């Protein structure tokens, strides 16, 4: 009964609150699609369409937690703001102590280990998003590390987010194993972009345009975003081919 | 798309290159490959309903050709090409590439094309899911008829 | 959300009994039986393991009898977790009052202050209290001997012979029988292990599921010595017996 | 069922149902609207005159953060009143630091972890608030807009308070009708057009206009409240639009 | 804030026995099969470790980890609380251990400190139980190669055969009788792995399988042969090349 | 024996594929796979009805849920 209600084990043991949380990233019904480069990482994803009220070209989603790793969130809108200040905070926190920015795989640890304690107690609750780091590490080259509301992580290879990312999945699957990459070969970077739009257009079924987009390419020591002029120029190439 | 200029625009745009139909069939005599290149700009028109418009231009010149035997594979391997690797949605501009595709069906136009043509179109229509697999299955027929002898 | 819940354990009872208490009471008599027969000469300490399990090392890890220091072994039934933390404080105390006295702590005085920190999670605590009974066998020149046992109340009784654990009664009506004030320590070693052995359903009780220590100033030079009895010193006692 | 009561425990959907409980409050409140304009921001607010036992001029829910942020509020009143204070304390802090005016972008990132603090406690109630605030910086002008739950976004106009309805239908005819924006001191005028749709709403009582700005051209880049001539013409003209 | 908590959640049930600690043990069981034997002259833990998705690395997820060069544990059930509690016992052991001897903590001891910490999490209020338990398999001179298993009730016995999760049932009445007294470490291993088949069939790429060792001691991984008398890590991490080799001498 | 399999492959295909399963699945399986092979307008149930027929059941709460929190 009780038990169920908050936070504390439930007979079964299964963790309600955490049950509940992975539907509710599915309710923004933000889809992600991110593959790996050969020295990028490209993520790219939708954002609904604009008000009149809002702001179209303004960005809420992307945020630059250091100039190594890159985060797109999908989830809970007011969710996200809360979770993109302890990612900055705790990668400036490893320049002071241990002399420079946390990896990719290093600052999912960390997130982890925040999302277990945050569980717990009663007052505080798992954060309800669902993190996608990308970095270019420099070990590990091209990264994608998906991080969990459980405070669960693993790396991919390849990831896909949201209701409709079980389409995503099957074309990506098709993509890689066949060839039998782990990650694109291609050198260009740029080629990498305009072919990680194409699988998105072809796996969900709708064409995108520069408003639902927004690009992120992550790169040795630098993550940025493409600016509207060249979102435009990737569409031209696009459409033609 | 989203972008709503395109639909009148290019329904201009296909009309004054019907009346300029001529010149790139005068052209078409000396190269087929130049007056096929005009045509490849033109036929990626981005909305629907100008690209059937459009489609008209490219059904009026294999007839004039009458018909052609290298420059008619390239034409063959596009619409394959614009089919799937986008076309917008593989059904979006591809009921106009039907148009496109049934003239080489029912042209029937020498014996010497008959046997040639019809490996490369049920190669084509494949993998399609629509109408083309009547007209494909029919063509096949046609194979049978020469390996009966 | 945390206001409107409530496991409240430090509710003054309308029986004048905690309720709390009363369970852990049960959940003892699961645990192994310990006996502490006091004699004269010493004090004969003997409890049984709870595990059976065959895979399970039960030979080299002692899970009941811990040896505090050289005058003083306690004998654990009930929740063996709970029980560690009770352990480490129990032997920082007997240290800290050596240390500033230059003489090992009476018995009264180091079970009294365990006792009283049972008492203190019930309360104003707010915690759920230590599930655990300790048979504190203990010497000290003054007083001899001096046997006392704790309770998940917080109280201490001293006795003659005491039982927990499981099979409180059975034992304690053996005992009682058999057991006379004068008979001494050799005695009380054949006397333990065999009312144990008719107590448990085993057919009988092997040596591999005792634990035995005795603590006894019958060591020579006016002296006391404890030895916690190693598995196959247990079993050579076994056979004289005729357990097994 | 027992996980809704709970405060800050994930309903069985997702997300705690207190959140949504407050979000209502605001309705049931006065009209606010927002507007981005050329050269600044345009702030205008329906103060219902219940009584004349009020005060005229002096019942604002204007106040200033810095000196070049207006804020103003709808919802729980003395919810706001807290939240304003909060937004007062960070503007201080990061000019102990940085010894420069705020950002508007920066305010509004740094306002928006406060909300998100207290619904991750279940002992510490929910604001019951949207503020619209913004002004006029070396960075130009911005407007943003916090909602109830916590979500800052630009907003070319914005409105909350029963009247949003009326505010919003007109809002998107008159950015539709003028794509390169309008100036402030037109737009004092059709701030007070828009306020008059919204009073259809909220016709039980009358009120008094109150219309503030920041703007970079005429207030200069400071928040200051609009009077006198200014405050006048507004209402004249836009009377006679609306008739 | 905190939580207006000012007791133990935990209760006794009203039969004996906390509700709390029959609560976090179920998540043991249900989690995904573990085994371990010990021997004379190793220890060998093995789990399987299943691709959650095909695109997803199986290579960076871990089961293993280190608690000190000579150290290795295993777990089954909740992962997330697994990692924070490995956490707390490296700051548990190392710091505190080298201020009050200097040296890496024999494995006896170990356990012991981790058992301490499972029983005051349950005991605090706000704080609900770590369900975990973590088979710690190490080395120290004074026992030969040991096995411990802690239990998330925050106790502790030493084990020749142990599993834990689903298949522990299974697997443990397999191993009992493979068990010998004098193990060679090449046996130890191909019996375990031959179990382990059985937990769940198919999928036994040594990739996906993980396979570790507390092994003989190396100057050559330690990284410095110039006195070779100084102890190497007696824990190493298989590749799965190693595992590929195991299975064609089973 | 109810009809002769297939001679697309072996008996002793069927036999392979089970692995661990009782009596009740095996008879879910070969009630779909004679379904399908009536379609067909052959009597014989071809070994890759069964095959399919087999493959799939596969559902019953699959790892995702699990291996956020028991894994």
């Amino acid at each position: 009964g009780y038990d169920r209600h908050i936070t504390i084990f439930s007979p079964e043991g299964r963790l309600y609150q955490v049950e509940y949380a992975f539907k509710a990233t599915n309710q923004t019904n933000i889809n992600s699609l991110a593959v790996r480069g050969k020295d990028c990482t490209v993520v790219i994803s939708q954002k609904k369409v604009p008000d009149k009220l809002l702001d179209p070209t303004t960005v809420s989603y992307i945020f630059c937690i250091s100039r190594t790793i890159g985060m797109v969130v999908n989830g809970p809108i007011p969710d996200a703001r809360n979770a993109a200040l302890r990612a900055k905070a705790e990668a400036a926190e490893f320049r002071y102590k241990y002399g420079y920015d946390m990896p990719c795989d290093v600052l999912a640890k960390r997130m982890a280990n925040l999302s277990q304690i945050y569980t717990q107690r009663a007052y505080m609750r798992p954060l309800g998003v669902i993190l996608t780091f990308v970095s270019v590490d420099e070990e590990l080259g091209p990264s994608i590390y998906k991080t969990d509301p459980a405070g669960y992580y693993v790396g991919y290879k390849a990831t896909a987010t949201g209701p409709k990312q079980q389409e995503i999945t099957t074309n990506l699957e098709n993509h890689f194993k066949k060839s039998k990459i782990d990650h694109i070969n291609e050198e260009s970077w740029e080629k990498v972009v305009e072919f990680a739009i194409t699988h998105m257009i072809d796996a969900l079924g709708t064409e995108f345009s520069k408003n639902d987009l927004e690009v992120g390419v992550a790169t040795k020591d630098k993550f940025f975003t493409l600016s509207a002029e060249n979102i435009e120029e990737r569409l031209v190439a696009i459409a033609e081919q | 798309m989203s972008r709503d200029a395109p639909i009148k625009a290019d329904k201009d745009y296909s009309q004054i290159l019907k009346e300029e139909f001529p010149k790139i069939d005068s052209l078409a005599q000396n190269d087929c490959n130049s007056a096929l290149d005009q045509l490849l700009v033109l036929e990626k028109k981005t909305r629907q309903a100008s690209d059937l418009a459009s489609s008209k231009e490219v059904l009026a010149k294999i007839v004039d050709l009458l018909a052609s035997r290298n420059k008619w594979d390239d034409l063959n391997e596009q619409l394959t090409l614009l089919s799937k690797k986008h076309g917008q949605l593989k059904l979006s501009i591809q009921y106009m590439i039907q148009k496109v595709m049934e003239y080489l069906k029912s042209s029937k136009s020498l014996d010497l094309n008959t046997r040639i043509s019809v490996i490369e179109t049920i190669r084509v229509v494949t993998e399609n899911k629509i109408f083309v697999e009547v007209e494909r299955a029919r063509v096949t027929k046609d194979l049978v008829e020469i390996k009966k002898e | 959300g945390s206001r409107r819940y409530d496991s409240r354990t430090t509710i003054f009872s309308p029986e004048g009994r905690l309720y709390q208490v009363e369970y852990a009471l049960e959940s003892i008599s699961h645990a192994g039986t310990a006996i502490g027969i006091m004699a004269s000469d010493g004090i004969v300490l003997a409890a049984e393991r709870k595990v059976t399990s065959t895979l399970l090392e039960q030979d080299t890890s002692t899970e009941k009898l811990y040896k505090l220091n050289d005058k003083i072994a306690v004998a654990v039934a009930g929740l063996t977790a709970d029980a560690e933390i009770l352990i480490n404080t129990a032997r920082i105390h007997a240290q800290n009052y050596l240390k500033t006295y230059n003489e090992d702590i009476p018995v009264e005085i180091l079970v009294r202050r365990l006792s009283d920190i049972k008492q203190g999670y019930t309360q104003h605590g707010g915690l759920r209290p230590f599930g655990v009974s300790f048979i504190y066998a203990g010497y000290d020149d003054r007083y001899g001997y001096q046997l006392y046992t704790s309770n998940p109340s917080g109280n201490y009784t001293g006795w003659k012979a005491i039982s927990v654990g499981a099979n409180t009664s059975a034992a304690q009506t053996l005992l009682q029988m058999d057991y006379k004030d004068d008979m001494k320590v050799d005695d009380a070693i054949e006397l333990a292990l065999k009312t144990l052995s008719k107590t448990t359903d085993s057919s009988a009780l092997t040596y591999d599921r005792l634990e035995f220590a005795t603590i006894r100033k019958g060591a020579n030079d006016g002296e006391v010595y404890q030895k916690i009895f190693k598995p196959q010193e247990i079993k050579d006692i076994l056979v004289k017996t005729g357990i097994t | 069922t027992g996980y809704d009561l709970s405060n800050s425990v994930f309903s069985p959907d997702g997300r705690n149902f207190q959140v949504e409980y407050a979000v209502k409050a605001v309705e049931n409140g006065t009209t606010s609207i927002g507007i981005k304009c050329n050269d600044g921001v345009v702030f205008a607010v329906e103060k219902l005159i219940t009584s004349k036992l009020l005060v005229p001029q002096k019942n604002v829910k204007i106040q200033v953060v810095d000196r070049h942020i207006g804020c103003v509020y709808s919802g729980l009143i003395p919810d706001g009143r807290h939240l304003v204070n909060r937004g007062r304390e960070e503007a201080a802090s990061f000019k102990k630091l940085y010894k420069t005016p705020i950002p508007i972008p920066a305010f509004a990132d740094r306002l928006g972890q406060y909300v998100q603090a207290h619904t991750l406690y279940n002992s510490v109630r929910p604001f019951g608030v949207s503020t619209i605030f913004g002004g006029v910086d070396k960075n130009g002008a911005h407007l943003y807009m916090l909602e109830p739950s916590g979500s800052y976004w630009g907003y070319k106009g914005a409105a909350t308070g029963k009247g949003r309805q009326s505010a919003k239908a007109e809002l998107e005819k008159l950015v539709d009708h003028h794509p390169e924006g309008l100036s402030a001191r037109e737009a004092v005028k059709q701030a007070a057009k828009i306020i008059y749709l919204a009073h259809e709403d909220n016709k039980e009582k009358d009120f008094e206009l109150e219309i503030s700005w920041c703007s970079l051209s005429e207030t200069n880049g400071l928040h200051k409240f609009v009077k006198g001539d200014l405050l006048q013409e507004a209402i004249d003209f836009a009377q006679k639009e609306i008739n | 804030m905190t939580d207006r908590y000012s007791f133990s959640l935990t209760t006794f049930s009203p039969s004996g026995k906390l509700g709390q600690i029959d609560y976090a043990l179920t998540a043991v069981k249900q989690g995904v099969t573990s085994l371990g034997i010990k021997a004379t002259n190793g220890v060998v833990i093995a789990t399987e470790k299943k691709s959650s998705s095909p695109l997803a690395m199986s290579e960076t997820l871990s089961k293993v980890s280190l608690l000190t060069p000579d150290i290795g544990a295993v777990y089954s059930g909740m992962g997330p609380d697994y990692r924070v509690l490995v956490d707390k016992s490296r700051k548990v052991a190392h710091t505190s251990y080298k201020r009050i001897y200097g040296e890496y903590p024999p494995t006896k001891l170990l356990v012991s400190e981790v058992a301490k910490i499972m029983q005051e999490a349950t005991q605090s209020g706000g704080v609900r139980p770590f369900g975990v338990s973590l088979l710690i398999a190490g080395h120290d001179e004074f026992n030969g190669f040991s096995l411990y298993q802690v239990d998330p009730s925050g106790s502790y016995f030493p084990w020749k055969a142990t599993a834990i999760g689903k298949g522990s049932v299974a697997a443990k009445t397999f191993l009992e009788k493979r068990w010998n007294d004098e193990l060679e470490l090449e046996d130890a291993i191909h019996i375990a792995l031959l179990t382990l088949k059985e937990s769940v069939e198919g999928e036994f790429n040594g990739d996906t399988i993980e396979l570790a060792i507390i092994g003989d001691e190396n100057p050559d991984l330690l990284g410095y042969t110039g006195i070779p008398t100084d102890k190497g890590p007696r824990f190493r991490k298989l590749t799965s090349q190693e595992i590929n080799d195991r299975l064609e001498a089973l | 024996s109810k009809m002769s399999l297939a001679p697309e492959a072996d008996l002793d295909s069927l036999i392979i594929r089970n692995d661990s399963l009782s009596g009740a699945v095996i008879a879910a399986i070969m009630q779909e796979a004679g379904l399908r092979a009536v379609r067909k307008n052959r009597y014989v149930i071809l070994q890759s009805d069964l095959e399919e027929a087999y493959a799939t059941q596969v559902k019953t709460d699959n790892t995702v849920d699990k291996f956020d929190f028991y894994k």
